[PDB]
């Protein structure tokens, strides 16, 4: 759909890359994820989720697992993605985004994710709840 | 600043997000069912600028007259005053104590520094309320950073301001 | 709420009904209704009630006497003086007697018995008892004030030793532990009671209130943790609110709920906190709003009933506050909506749209003015918190339903009407709307309005450039770029964004009538200036050379001296 890839041009999304990877001595590390996760289509959605989510997941880079935006800006990624229908993507976040945080950094995360629940998932916010208490 | 003109729905945060980019701002207060407000800026300049910027603006469907007020303080001293008709005398609000270097005039801040104290930078603000914070290159971030928290919160409704 | 005029009305009323030397039924019934609004509109202290219950009580009013007595009681915690008047009103009584009576003595002991002057009270409920032949309960009673840290417990004790002849001490050894502890409660005690007693006395100031005095005895009975304090820190806090204070209950509530005591006792400070504090506090309460909804998962029916009540409640005194109708709407649809991942998706969706439905029914009859007052959402909404019900339905058909027709349909139709149409969550959510399909025509639309016909704080209008900034460059190009821009308005995506960043109604497309001119070194002040009508300061000296240069013409010579001020500070604010 023409939808001109901005920050996902390999020249570009390398920088972005080796910024993320500083993890706490750079300073901009939210606005940046917090731009990067603006595509809204299910092939771009694709490529933020697997290249800069799934892969600070499975580096547990503490910095960004512990914070609360990251997260935020991983549900807000596919909450907002067009392509997925609503079952599908509420499903995706509790069922399969939710578990994988730590419950030792739930003191850092719940109060962002709450304010991601209440602001969308009102029925949902029992189970966030039980799963971090 | 006297805001004058107020529709009575608007309260002292959202009018506070009004007149807010203009400068610091020492106080903001609105008077119960006066339909009128205040607005105490730090500076001179900011003021100014806050009564040419939005002057007329319709702050909740009804046009605003801005003009130059008197504090809380002095209008309770004026209206006692004004009961006894004795004197109605003024006095005058305090200045800076000139010179002062580090402070850019009408320039706002939001939230370990090791200031060089070069020129251009701006070594010196106020802290939004009150304190004396020295500015960084880092709160260029920060601002940022919350502006994009009320995009996202108040767009739900956490914040109507 | 002239309340020591109304002191004196109230005053004035009963010596004109004592004046008159007769019943006074018509001022008898004034002043009896001037008590009712004195209490009705301030805190009601001991020495009014008193004296509204000694009239009361003289004009034969026992039931009635037993009524303002509760309300009263409701409005003194340490008010064992009412509790003794109580007391003698409930010794003399019918058929349900030596159980009401004994019901206030148990009462009594539950509102006021912990403190060190309540030592009248337990005498008295010796005195009733031991008017009965109870001698069991009389040594009950006896037990129970042995184990008190009170002023006079060793009075007591020894009283206790010597009216008891026929069973002093049946059970010796726990009898003297508790009066030696009782004894060493009070030594304890006697410290900070001490700094009280000699530091309270009116003397119009902070001594009047004892205050650090008060904070630190409270403080004192924040540590010492020995579960006492759960009686005895309201002991405390009773004696710390007769002379309400805001910190002091949440100092109060935060160690109930550090103790980890049953809920209902939590709740019940929070009621008593919600009616005696004055309004405009915002902050004790929005705390128990919280409260309700980090306890609503263990009960799930109690507290939505708490809630609701406590949010009407706050939308009748607070109107203009926004966030009690969004913390409305998510608890209506995480209680009376419940859905689960579980079930199946045809019942899923059709929470969600009956949801659409009691939203969209709600705002159609508060346009019309139709106020159902079975539902209580249109009890509850109001021009000011009507935008955000239209954005909760605008949500939820966009986000939930997927359906974009609908929610373009609602954009439209909602964008017109005055309630809403300068409100920021409705503007917030159509950015979003519009920034989520790529679409540059509506945001370019949006950003040009947003002086015009939007009218957002400025705030929020220097976000909206700001991030749309950010939007535009780094999601499009330089054709879509230059096809944007036409020269008839000189509007361009990146450039026009930041000339007007902080200028509200700025528009880019003789000068001396003008009110910039008139007013230009000083602002609010105007002044005509003297100007030379032909002023040749523009013209170069070899082009003057050339013709023989015109006498001057002038313009405004007479008002150098004139300059008016358009006071609207005095005129709209002191002459009102």
């Amino acid at each position: 759909d023409s939808q001109s890839n901005g920050l996902l041009n390999k020249e570009l999304f390398d920088k972005v890359w080796k910024r993320l990877s500083c993890k706490e001595k750079k300073s901009g590390q939210e606005i940046l994820l917090n731009n990067l996760v603006q595509f809204y289509s299910k092939d771009t959605v694709e490529f933020v989720e697997k290249n800069i989510f799934q892969k600070i997941i499975e580096f547990g880079w503490e910095y960004y697992l512990q914070n609360g935006m990251f997260w935020n800006c991983y549900c807000r990624l596919i909450y907002f993605d067009t392509s997925r229908s609503y079952l599908d993507k509420r499903q995706y976040i509790v069922r399969k985004i939710w578990p994988q945080i730590d419950k030792k950094f739930a003191q850092s995360v719940l109060p962002s994710l709450t304010e991601f629940c209440e602001s969308y998932f009102p029925e949902e916010m029992d189970t966030l709840e039980e799963m971090f208490t | 600043v006297f805001i004058g003109g107020l529709s009575s729905l608007v309260t002292e945060d959202e009018l506070r997000a009004y007149f807010q980019p203009f400068g610091t701002i020492v106080y903001v207060k609105i008077p119960v069912g006066k339909c009128c407000g205040f607005v105490q800026y730090v500076d001179r300049l900011s003021a100014e600028a806050a009564i040419a910027g939005m002057q007329g603006f319709p702050i909740a469907n009804s046009r605003v007259r801005l003009s130059w007020g008197r504090s809380a303080k002095q209008t309770a001293l004026l209206q006692q005053a004004m009961l006894s008709n004795s004197l109605q005398v003024q006095q005058q609000q305090p200045g800076l104590q000139q010179p002062n270097y580090g402070y850019i005039p009408s320039s706002t801040c939001e939230a370990n520094v090791s200031s060089t104290m070069l020129p251009g930078c701006q070594i010196l603000n106020y802290s939004n309320p009150q304190q004396v914070i020295m500015q960084g290159s880092e709160a260029v971030v920060n601002s940022t950073n919350a502006m994009l928290n009320r995009l996202e919160q108040g767009s739900n409704g956490f914040m109507f301001a | 709420a002239l309340r020591g005029l109304d002191t004196q009305f109230l005053q004035d009323n009963t010596a004109l009904v004592q004046a008159y030397r007769g019943l006074d039924w018509s001022d008898i019934s004034s002043l009896t209704q001037m008590v009712d609004v004195i209490e009705q509109t301030v805190v009601k202290y001991g020495n009014p009630n008193d004296s509204i219950k000694l009239a009361l009580e003289t004009i034969l009013w026992q039931i009635l006497r037993k009524y303002p007595l509760l309300f009263g009681f409701w409005k003194r915690f340490a008010t064992i003086e009412y509790q003794l008047f109580g007391l003698k009103k409930s010794i003399a009584v019918l058929a349900t007697s030596v159980k009401w009576f004994p019901t206030s003595l148990e009462l009594w002991c539950d509102y006021l018995n912990v403190l060190c002057v309540n030592n009248p009270n337990e005498t008295d409920f010796i005195r009733n008892n031991f008017e009965i032949a109870k001698d069991l309960i009389g040594k009950q009673f006896l037990s129970h004030p042995f184990w008190d840290k009170f002023i006079e417990f060793e009075v007591g004790q020894k009283n206790w030793h010597n009216v008891q002849r026929i069973y002093e001490y049946i059970i010796e050894v726990p009898l003297h532990q508790y009066a030696r502890f009782f004894t060493s409660y009070k030594k304890f005690l006697n410290e900070k009671n001490l700094k009280t007693t000699r530091n309270i006395d009116i003397v119009l100031r902070k001594t009047q209130t004892t205050v650090n005095e008060i904070w630190q005895f409270e403080s004192k009975i924040k540590q010492p943790f020995f579960n006492l304090g759960q009686v005895l820190n309201d002991d405390l806090e009773n004696w710390s609110r007769y002379l309400y204070h805001e910190n002091t209950w949440m100092m109060y509530i935060k160690w109930l709920t550090k103790k980890n005591i049953s809920d209902e006792v939590v709740v019940d400070i929070y009621q008593k906190a919600n009616t005696f504090l004055p309004l405009d506090f915002k902050t004790l309460r929005y705390d128990f709003l919280r409260f309700l909804k980090r306890k609503y998962r263990s009960n799930n029916t109690l507290f939505n009933n708490i809630f609701n009540e406590t949010v009407s409640r706050y939308l009748k005194i607070w109107p203009n506050d926004i966030l009690l109708m969004t913390e409305y709407l998510c608890m209506l649809k995480r209680h009376s909506f419940k859905n689960s991942l579980d079930q199946s998706p045809k019942e899923i969706l059709e929470k969600q749209t009956s949801f659409t439905k009691i939203l969209e029914t709600s705002i159609t009859n508060y346009i019309n003015n139709q106020i159902d007052a079975k539902v209580h959402l249109q009890t509850l909404i109001n021009d000011k918190n009507l935008s955000i019900v239209v954005v909760e339905l605008i949500k939820t058909t966009w986000l939930v339903l997927k359906n974009n027709m609908q929610t373009r349909k609602y954009f439209n139709l909602y964008q017109k009407n005055i309630l809403i149409k300068n409100s920021v969550p409705f503007w917030l959510t159509y950015y979003k709307f519009e920034k989520s399909n790529v679409n540059f025509t509506k945001l370019n639309k949006f950003i040009r309005e947003l002086g015009v016909e939007i009218y957002l704080p400025t705030t929020v209008m220097n976000d909206i450039l700001t991030d749309y900034k950010t939007f535009y460059l780094t999601h499009s190009n330089i054709v879509t770029y230059e096809s944007s821009i036409i020269d008839s308005n000189t509007f361009d995506p990146i450039l026009y964004p930041e000339l007007k960043m902080s200028n509200p109604k700025y528009d880019p497309v003789d000068w001396h009538k003008k009110t910039e001119w008139k007013e230009a070194g000083h602002i609010g002040i105007t002044t005509e200036r003297p100007q030379i009508s032909n002023s040749i300061i523009e013209c170069n000296s070899g082009t003057l050379i050339q013709k023989p240069i015109s006498l001057p013409n002038f313009r405004n010579l007479e008002k150098i001296n004139q300059v008016k001020i358009n006071d609207l500070y005095t005129e709209e604010f002191l002459k009102e």
